[PDB]
RNA sequence: GUUUUUUCACUGACCCGGUGAGGCGGGGGGGCGAGCCGGGCUCUCGCUUCUGGCGCCAAGCGCCCGGCCGGCCGGGCGCGAC
């Protein structure tokens, strides 16, 4: 299954590949409002673990918290 | 233990500016193509007194280069500027008084 | 197409009408400001019987939610008469008094006997 | 013969001369917050040094070979919800009185038959929204000796399957007539992805400035030279 | 002159010929400043033709 | 090579200003000064300064096409405004 490859990729956050993705998204997200609907899970994999299924009535809101 | 008057000044409420009869903001005309590549001409409509300010302001009326509307500006009036004078403004404007070039 | 204006504008989408699968409330509410609910009773007062006997008016105590228009159609329909004008005041007691002046082809004193005030 | 009223009335569009005409302003419009964002996202994929695990998706199976492949894949499409009944209806007929080779859809089914080495050719899409779903798969295919190509569009890859999008599409079995055409696709694809993979790992994307920031550098070069 | 000195919402009631004078810019601009802008609109437009004719005669020897 | 560090300049986060986000940056065409005997290069500028007018909602020229009876009656599309 693909999900284990997606899992262990997300554990290498200091890797060139994920540093680029975590910076170009963390850019993207700043230019949106602090509380907006994401059309899907940004991490489909992680959401699987936490109990999110891909069926009608499962909603996903990307909300930023000031740090 | 009491707050001093200066700290009270920052809140506003009483120490705010008296801007009831103040005749708009004395702004220099906005940059556009006709300030950057050459000059645009406006008439001096009337030199006018602004409350609180010591300098008189000049209503200068340009013509909008894109619309058929006419654009009024509030310049800080240069000493010796008069009404029914043409004010020029842009890179290719001439170097005499009341005339805003870069 | 070229952008004539340097502003983008929300493009005028198609917005549909309500075609509901059921009406929210089952029945249309029955009118409770009727012709009978509006006109409560006439004043049979010294001041109000002179108002009948002189100015060719009737004086009614009326529902406080009433227009002059509702009183005119009420006084017409209940007493088969026609009204020249309605003046209204809300009394200190809180009830709306109507001074219903009648059209000159009707005697107020001959219709005041018909409603049964003396 | 012409009317001497009908006159040439030319407009001088100099500075402070006339009105300016309704000329093109598309490249000056103050755009909505989203249109600006999606556009200067596409520009950060050109400035920022894109690591080659992400840049390898810009290397796409070109127009002629892509259109060549999808004619083959159009044979091996999974059947529709309406076509599903028409075999299950035939079950109710034969009971009253073999499955063909198909495509394999989704990362999860495809990846399990790259480790199983059943995949003969894997058709990956370039525009997968979180790239991490697919990033490993070009690398996985190279190690397992599975031929992989990259199309332009999960949409047009997701029309092969009766869906909106699909990330990947794999070939496991094929009809013996179409055995040769798959054998010829693999040859043009192995030599264009798998065989030159050691150079794909070195090929960083972007790091390319704005065209008017190139132009200012390229002027200062000439002003010296 | 020739226009009624009345409160501005009264001007609905007034007839057209009360509210203006029968001239170009009539009951909007005074006669003095209309005749000084018929001349200006002409003499500015005349000086443009002299500048237009001096322009093409400055070309011919270069 | 690896890595520290100072100095230059880079833009792409981040910031500021302006605006109704209205001509930005390259290239092409055209003008004059400068140059070898009709040719082209090293370059330049880009229409408004005598006046307390007027100035938008296209002229013109191309390009197509809808009745009556080739010759009489109306729209669309370019370029003008690269």
């Amino acid at each position: 299954g693909a999900y284990k490859y997606i899992q262990e990729l997300w554990r290498k956050k200091q890797s060139d590949v994920m540093r680029f993705l975590l910076r170009v998204r963390c850019w993207q997200y700043r230019q949106l409002s602090a509380l907006h609907r994401a059309p899907r899970p940004t991490r489909p994999d992680k959401a699987r673990r936490l109990g999110y299924k891909a069926k009608q009535g499962y909603v996903i809101y990307r909300i930023r918290v000031r740090r | 233990g009491r707050v001093i008057r200066g700290q009270r000044k920052g809140a506003g409420s009483v120490f705010r500016a008296h801007v009831k009869h103040r005749k708009g903001a004395a702004r220099l005309r906005a940059v556009d193509f006709a300030e950057r590549h050459g000059y645009i001409k406006g008439i001096v409509k009337d030199i006018i007194h602004d409350p609180g300010r010591g300098a008189p302001l000049a209503k200068v009326v340009f013509r909008d280069p894109y619309r058929f509307k006419k654009r009024t500006e509030l310049f800080i009036a240069a000493e010796g500027i008069h009404t029914g004078q043409f004010v020029y403004c842009g890179k290719k404007a001439q170097l005499n008084i009341g005339n805003v070039l870069p | 197409k070229i952008r004539t204006s340097p502003t983008f504008r929300r493009p005028k989408t198609l917005r549909l009408r309500r075609q509901p699968k059921y009406p929210r409330k089952s029945a249309p509410r029955r009118n409770k400001l009727d012709h009978y609910a509006i006109i409560k009773f006439p004043l049979t007062t010294e001041s109000a019987m002179k108002k009948i006997e002189d100015n060719n008016t009737l004086v009614f105590i009326v529902d406080v939610k009433a227009n002059k228009h509702q009183i005119k159609q009420a006084v017409k329909k209940l007493y088969d008469i026609d009204v020249a004008k309605v003046n209204t005041l809300i009394r200190p007691d809180g009830e709306k008094k109507a001074y219903v002046r009648l059209a000159p082809d009707y005697d107020a004193l001959d219709v005041a006997n018909k409603i049964g005030i003396i | 013969v012409v009317n001497p009223l009908f006159e040439k009335r030319p407009k001088n569009f100099g500075i402070g001369q006339d009105i300016q005409p309704k000329r093109d302003l598309t490249r000056f419009v103050k755009w909505p917050r989203y249109i600006r964002l999606q556009r200067q996202r596409a520009i950060l994929y050109k400035r920022l040094k894109v690591p080659p695990a992400i840049n390898q998706f810009t290397q796409v199976l070109d127009r002629q070979t892509a259109t060549q492949l999808l004619k083959l894949a159009h044979k091996y499409r999974p059947e529709t919800k309406q076509e599903k009944k028409q075999r299950l209806l035939a079950r109710a007929e034969k009971k009253a009185a073999k499955r063909p080779p198909v495509l394999r859809a989704g990362v999860n089914t495809v990846t399990t038959l790259v480790e199983n080495k059943k995949a003969q050719l894997v058709v990956i899409a370039h525009d997968v929204d979180p790239i991490e779903l697919v990033v490993f798969l070009p690398a996985l295919c190279r190690k397992m000796g599975v031929p992989y190509c990259i199309l332009k569009g999960k949409a047009r890859l997701c029309r092969l399957v009766h869906r909106k999008t699909c990330t990947t599409v794999a070939f496991t079995q094929v009809n013996s007539e179409d055995k040769g055409a798959l054998a010829k696709l693999v040859e043009a694809i192995r030599t264009n992805y798998n065989d030159r993979y050691d150079e794909i790992r070195r090929h960083w994307g972007g790091n390319v400035l704005g065209p008017k920031s190139v132009a200012r550098i390229a002027k200062l070069e000439k002003a010296k030279a | 002159r020739g226009v009624r000195a009345v409160r501005p919402k009264v001007l609905m009631r007034l007839s057209k010929t009360k509210k203006h004078v029968s001239r170009a810019y009539g009951g909007s601009m005074c006669a003095k400043c209309v005749r000084d802008r018929i001349k200006r609109a002409f003499l500015i437009e005349e000086q443009k033709i002299v500048v237009k004719v001096l322009k093409a005669q400055a070309q011919s020897q270069k």
